[PDB]
């Protein structure tokens, strides 16, 4: 007979693009606005396909591109209502602080009466301000941008979130134990709703990320090319925890009607330089395993060296810890660390910056209010960002350096196995059935 | 409309330092890399490195490693970025002409080049 | 609407042809946009099925034969050797043509009475 | 690792005939036009793709690991140095004097 | 969903009834309103048919008798000299009454098959 | 919308007798329209997959196990209304929906090979 027939609900899909909405698991306003995100299911379905093969290139994935877009918008939205610190940067007369880590000085600011003005003192870090020339300074960014205070109530701490597809679409993830970004993978499972993806922010060391399994996964757009970064993924995480011992104080200085901002008020106790601690023996073995994995992709001896240079954002390790922003040297880990064929730690002295140019797009900056009391944060290192020197046809050396080439690579580590796709439940198969 | 300015030729005694300035104003500088090349007499081009306009992270071969330093400095407005190049020690064989190029579209293709600066030792 | 029904079709995607039968802010506007996209998708399948004479039927049967140009294969190879994935691309080029002739087949059935 | 080769290193051909140069290498390749003391100019990228502005006479062919550069209908001001440029290696170019 | 098929019905508008059968920003918010507006209209037509006992059948008959009060003209004249448009103008007042009588017929018809 | 209000008519009547008888304004309304339209399809979605895709009263081939309920037919459609029915089965509505769903698929396959 060979009569056409229409089958509804058949397994056919093709590459497709769409918008994914937020979902969260489980009182105080959050920058991510997780209250808006719908609750996640108690037990997401993890159906696994039996015998099928598919290939995808994560570098062309748009899930990461959308994540960067909406995360950028979310930060902008949270800062719309609360005050902007535009008037603050005037001629500042600063000499030194009684307690060049921190500088103490004052400025003239408006009061309840607009015509009248008052003199108020405040504390700023040395790198926060810049010298006009003697003894006079201005905020690092007022002749090229406008600084806005971050709303004190919101908390910037990352909370796991689910990028969860809508109805009629599916997300394919394959659990190949060893598999880089590109290439086919034969064990692919369909998950409607993705798993936890913490929006951690860092520049040199990836922290609070999912660990690898069975291998030290290494991913990069092209190994031969030098511009593209190289992402490491460690199966055994390294515990890094550190605290700033200094005790701060909160002070309020005011510039307009109902508009108040918080500046560093005073230092309590003896001034002590903050630092961070890492294990000696554990970290060294971590790099040895990484060096071995890198060797087979180049067939040359692997060497490490510090960052070449640049602005403080990349040349120093940065992260979020209890509402404070850090910029640390992380140079002892990548100095003279050429690899051959105890109860001691690594000290990484560093300091804190208030005015931050995060989300490096022209136009605006941010200010992080200070908080009284010390901060403690313990994090686990999972993956590294590296950039090959690329010094031509080198004899046997391929010296490596750290540095985050682009911020988008922070989330590409956790999205290397994911792909949105549209499903068409219609088909026209051959059958002998024919309607009366 | 897209063009690059270049500094004038200068000559310095051995052991001194030299400064070469490149400017880009006809496009969105932050979206394209900048690379530096050297053209000594009697041989072909020699690579120097690149500087990312978004963040001043250099990348240089071992031959010039530790001496050449690439720095960027935007103007008052985010246009007409100026790219510099400083090296500490000059050898007797460093006489060459230094160019200023641009990378795009994931391909090492340089459609815009600087006039070049001729320097002796 | 519910996405679970869509998920079940993806089950046994790699199974053989015959085996398949046997077995105000950022969050709130994107959600609204996705919700509007989700509802629109469902009616596309219903709209096509409704005009072909398929009214809530998992499997249908029409009265249009095959054109020799589309393909020349018999039952056993199609239903026991290939899978929905590579099989679809074989007929995919003729998907639009089949749709046009399928709608008229249902329309001409109704005018008969 | 990246490998480069420019076998001829020198070519002298008449005007108006068909002339070509040979470069062998692995990876993406680009061709440039360098005059005496002037900045190089890009002719063709991605092996065979043409650039906007250069005359259509310039052309090339991608064959496996062998790269051609077809030059036909010569005119004055087209005589300059040619070299093939992979990401970081640029061997000395070849001259087309006469 | 697709509006192209809707415009297909408009062909041969002037033909007689018998002949017809034989043959973030404003750009993005207006679009969303159109999509929500467009989808509702499709379901509104389907909703009326679904509760009339017709499930998408293009031509669908029923058992309600035609009351002479609304209209009494010979069948041939209506389908041979009149057009689809003139029909709506004269019955348009009584469409609501006709719609209600259809609903009870389907409800009664289904209930009868249950009791039998 | 009025059709939904029609169901509430004779709510207290017994089951047997019932059968016999840019800004704030513009976005909130928009949300309601997309919310109301979705709710209509949720009811219609379930109906279609069960084989009854618009009939006022459906007719199914799933046996009534004694587990969920045990009472005479006469004392169901004569003393209590629809409201009390939900509480006695409302806990187990998920089980009936799944069991009834698979029945339609099984019936369809039996029709295909016929
Ligand atoms: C990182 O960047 C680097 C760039 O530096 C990039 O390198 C590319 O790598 C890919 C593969 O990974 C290369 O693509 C391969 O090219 C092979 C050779 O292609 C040429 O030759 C083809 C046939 O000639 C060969 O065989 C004859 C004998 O028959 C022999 O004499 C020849 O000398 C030669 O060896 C020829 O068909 C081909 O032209 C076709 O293809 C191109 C696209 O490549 C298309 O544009 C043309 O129109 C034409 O259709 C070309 O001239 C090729 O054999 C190989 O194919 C493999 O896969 C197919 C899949 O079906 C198999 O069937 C086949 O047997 C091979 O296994 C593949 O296509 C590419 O050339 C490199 N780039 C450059 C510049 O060389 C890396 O990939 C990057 N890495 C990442 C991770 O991104
Ligand atoms: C990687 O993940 C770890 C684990 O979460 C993370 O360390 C944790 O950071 C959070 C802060 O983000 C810590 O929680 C704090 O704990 C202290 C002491 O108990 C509290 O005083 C803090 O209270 C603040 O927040 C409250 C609610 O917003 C406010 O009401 C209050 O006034 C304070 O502002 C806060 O709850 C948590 O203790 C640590 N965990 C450990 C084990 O130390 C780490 O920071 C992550 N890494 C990175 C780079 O983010
Ligand atoms: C993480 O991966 C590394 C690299 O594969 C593993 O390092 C190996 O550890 C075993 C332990 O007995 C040694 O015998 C090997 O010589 C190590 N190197 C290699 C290349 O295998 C490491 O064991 C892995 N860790 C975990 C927890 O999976
Ligand atoms: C980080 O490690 C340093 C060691 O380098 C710790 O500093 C020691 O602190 C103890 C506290 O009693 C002193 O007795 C030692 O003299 C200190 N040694 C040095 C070299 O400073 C520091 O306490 C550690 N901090 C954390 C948070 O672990
Ligand atoms: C796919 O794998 C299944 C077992 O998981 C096997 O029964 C089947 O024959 C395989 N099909 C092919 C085409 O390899
Ligand atoms: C991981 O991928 C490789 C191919 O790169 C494959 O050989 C291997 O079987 C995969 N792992 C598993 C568990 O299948
Ligand atoms: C990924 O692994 C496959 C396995 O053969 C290999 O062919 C490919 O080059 C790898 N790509 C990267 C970027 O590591
Ligand atoms: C695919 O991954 C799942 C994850 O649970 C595992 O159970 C299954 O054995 C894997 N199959 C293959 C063929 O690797
Ligand atoms: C750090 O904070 C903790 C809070 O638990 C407090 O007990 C401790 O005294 C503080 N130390 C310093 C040096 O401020
Ligand atoms: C900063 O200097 C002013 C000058 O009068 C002084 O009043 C203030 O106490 C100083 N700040 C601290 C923290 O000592
Ligand atoms: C890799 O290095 C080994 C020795 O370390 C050598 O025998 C082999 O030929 C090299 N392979 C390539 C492709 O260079
Ligand atoms: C590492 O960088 C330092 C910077 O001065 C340099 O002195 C040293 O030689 C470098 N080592 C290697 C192995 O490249
Ligand atoms: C990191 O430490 C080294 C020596 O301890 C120092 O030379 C370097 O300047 C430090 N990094 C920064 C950014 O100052
Ligand atoms: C780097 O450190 C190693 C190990 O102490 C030493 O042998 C070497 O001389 C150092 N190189 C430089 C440039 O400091
Ligand atoms: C020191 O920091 C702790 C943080 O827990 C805070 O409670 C305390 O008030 C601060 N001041 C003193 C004198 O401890
Ligand atoms: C980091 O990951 C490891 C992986 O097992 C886990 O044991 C550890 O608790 C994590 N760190 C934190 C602070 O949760
Ligand atoms: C702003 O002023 C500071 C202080 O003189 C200066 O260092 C900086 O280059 C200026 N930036 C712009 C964009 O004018
Ligand atoms: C369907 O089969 C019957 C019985 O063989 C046949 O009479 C009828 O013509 C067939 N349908 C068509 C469209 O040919
Ligand atoms: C079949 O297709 C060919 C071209 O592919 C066309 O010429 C012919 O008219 C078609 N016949 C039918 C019955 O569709
Ligand atoms: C469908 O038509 C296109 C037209 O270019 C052709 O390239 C393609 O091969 C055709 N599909 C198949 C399966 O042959
Ligand atoms: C030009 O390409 C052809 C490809 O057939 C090749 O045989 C020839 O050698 C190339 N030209 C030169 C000069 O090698
Ligand atoms: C319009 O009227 C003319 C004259 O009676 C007729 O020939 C034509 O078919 C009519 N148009 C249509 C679409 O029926
Ligand atoms: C139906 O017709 C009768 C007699 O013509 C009339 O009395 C009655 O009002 C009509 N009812 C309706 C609803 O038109
Ligand atoms: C319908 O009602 C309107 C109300 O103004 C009236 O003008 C018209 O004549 C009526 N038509 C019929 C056919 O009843
Ligand atoms: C309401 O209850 C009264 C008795 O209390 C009864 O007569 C009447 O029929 C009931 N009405 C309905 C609609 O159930
Ligand atoms: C009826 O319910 C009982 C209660 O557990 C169960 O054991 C039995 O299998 C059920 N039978 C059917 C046909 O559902
Ligand atoms: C229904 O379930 C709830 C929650 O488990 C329970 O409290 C209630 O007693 C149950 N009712 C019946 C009739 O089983």
């Amino acid at each position: 007979g060979l009569w056409v027939t229409v089958y509804y609900g058949v397994p056919v899909w093709r590459e497709a693009k769409t918008t994914l909405f937020c979902a969260s698991d489980a009182e105080v306003h959050n920058v991510w606005a997780t209250h808006a995100c719908v609750p996640t299911d108690p037990n997401p379905q993890e159906l696994v396909l039996e015998n099928v093969t598919e290939n995808f290139n994560m570098w062309k994935n748009d899930m990461v591109d959308q994540m960067h877009e909406d995360i950028i918008s979310l930060w902008d939205q949270s800062l719309k209502p609360c005050v902007k610190l535009t008037p603050l940067c005037v001629t500042l007369n600063c000499s030194d602080a009684k307690v060049e880590e921190i500088k103490n000085c004052s400025f003239k600011a408006t009061t309840e009466l607009r015509d009248k003005k008052r003199r108020e003192y405040a504390l700023f870090y040395r790198l926060d301000i810049v010298p006009l020339s003697n003894s006079e300074y201005r905020l690092i960014n007022c002749n090229t941008s406008v600084i806005t205070q971050i709303c004190p109530k919101v908390t910037f701490d990352p909370i796991p979130i689910h990028y969860c597809a809508p109805a009629g679409y599916a997300i394919l993830k394959c659990n190949n134990k060893t598999f880089n970004g590109t290439g086919p993978c034969n064990n692919v499972s369909t998950v409607q709703c993705t798993h936890g993806i913490k929006p951690v922010v860092s520049t040199q060391l990836l922290l609070n990320g999912s660990l690898a399994e069975e291998e030290i996964i290494i991913r990069s757009e092209n190994l031969t090319d030098n511009v593209k970064t190289i992402i490491v993924h460690l199966n055994e995480s390294v515990e890094i925890t550190c605290t700033r011992p200094n005790n701060m104080t909160r002070k309020s200085v005011r510039i307009g009607p109902g508009q108040t901002f918080y500046a560093l008020g005073d230092i309590i106790g003896d001034i002590r330089q903050p630092h961070c601690n890492i294990s000696e023996i554990k970290w060294e073995k971590t790099l040895q395993r990484v060096s071995e994995k890198l060797r087979e992709h180049f067939n040359k001896t692997i060497i490490f060296n510090q960052s070449s240079g640049g602005d403080l954002e990349i040349t120093t390790h940065s992260f979020n810890c209890g509402g404070e922003f850090f910029y640390c040297n992380t140079s002892d880990l990548f100095f003279n660390k050429t690899f051959n064929e105890t109860n001691s730690t690594i000290t990484l002295p560093c300091r804190i910056k208030q005015i931050i140019n995060m989300w490096q797009e022209v136009g605006r900056a941010m200010y992080a209010p200070p908080i009284a009391g010390n901060i403690t944060c313990k994090s686990n290192i999972t993956g590294l960002l590296l950039t090959r020197d690329g010094g031509g046809n080198n004899s046997t050396k391929e010296t490596f350096r750290p540095g985050g080439g682009n911020m988008r690579d922070n989330w590409r580590s956790e999205l290397y196995k994911y792909k949105v796709v549209e499903v068409k439940p219609l088909g026209i198969a051959p059958t002998e059935c024919n309607r009366t | 409309q897209v063009q690059l300015l270049q500094s004038g030729a200068a000559v310095t005694k051995p052991g001194a330092s030299v400064r070469v300035s490149c400017e880009a104003s006809g496009y969105n500088i932050r979206d394209y890399f900048i690379h530096w090349w050297r053209q000594a007499p009697g041989q072909g081009l020699q690579w120097v490195g690149w500087i990312n306009p978004k963040t001043g992270q250099p990348n240089n071969p071992r031959q010039f490693q530790g001496r050449v330093s690439l720095t960027r400095h935007a103007s008052w407005d985010f246009d007409t970025y100026s790219f510099y190049m400083d090296l500490k020690a000059l050898r007797s064989d460093d006489t060459a002409v230094y160019f200023c190029a641009r990378q795009r579209s994931d391909y090492w293709d340089f459609d815009v080049w600087g006039s070049g600066t001729q320097v002796t030792v | 609407g519910l996405g679970a029904v869509f998920l079940g079709f993806l089950g046994a995607a790699g199974s053989t042809m015959g085996a398949a039968s046997n077995t105000l802010g950022v969050w709130g506007f994107k959600q609204l946009q996705a919700r509007v996209l989700a509802i629109e998708r469902y009616l596309e399948v219903q709209q096509l099925l409704g005009m072909w004479g398929c009214s809530g039927k998992l499997i249908c049967c029409t009265n249009v034969p095959w054109n020799s140009s589309w393909s020349n294969k018999t039952y056993n190879e199609i239903w026991d050797n290939m899978t929905w994935m590579q099989w679809d691309r074989e007929i995919g080029n003729y998907t639009d043509t089949i749709y046009k002739l399928l709608e008229v087949s249902q329309f001409q059935q109704e005018i008969n009475e | 690792d990246i490998q480069m080769t420019q076998s001829p290193s020198s070519l002298s051909a008449s005007v108006g005939d068909t002339v070509t140069i040979t470069c062998q290498a692995n990876g993406y390749l680009n061709w440039y036009q360098q005059r005496r003391g002037k900045a190089p100019k890009l002719l063709i990228y991605d092996g065979s793709k043409l650039e906007r502005g250069v005359p259509s006479r310039f052309s090339g062919r991608r064959w496996g690991q062998e790269y051609n550069l077809t030059i036909n209908n010569l005119q004055p001001e087209d005589i300059a140095t040619y070299f093939c440029q992979v990401y970081e290696f640029v061997v000395p170019g070849t001259r087309l004097d006469l």
